[PDB]
């Protein structure tokens, strides 16, 4: 604050110090899913790793 | 009376309840064809050779 020199009134702005916060959530969940019946993993997937956990 | 106690025991001794003989697996051209993945429809195709004249 800024106040006039010789000023007959003596009073002080007091400032304040005021302490800011903001969150970080955790709130998401990203997924991949497969579903493969018996006869689609028995006679329709050759590798399963290039054919499967690649994609 | 003498009274005795005795374990009632259980044997398996062979005999099976009765059930038909399995014979049809064996006389029937079984699994010439096996590789019925990586082919389209689960179908293979079975190719009977050509016959030519003389």
């Amino acid at each position: 604050n800024r106040r006039d020199l010789r000023d007959p009134d003596r009073t002080v702005i007091a400032s304040e110090l005021v302490e800011h916060s903001f969150g970080v959530t955790l709130d998401k969940h990203v997924y991949a899913a497969l579903k493969f019946t018996d006869e689609q993993r028995t006679l329709d997937i050759r590798d399963y790793t290039k054919q499967v956990l690649m994609p | 009376a003498h009274i005795f106690v005795k374990p009632e025991l259980v044997a398996e001794i062979g005999v099976k309840q009765l059930q038909r003989e399995i014979v049809l697996p064996g006389l029937v051209w079984t699994n010439p064809l096996t590789d019925f993945g990586g082919s389209k429809n689960d179908t293979i195709t079975v190719r009977v050779p050509a016959i030519t004249t003389a």
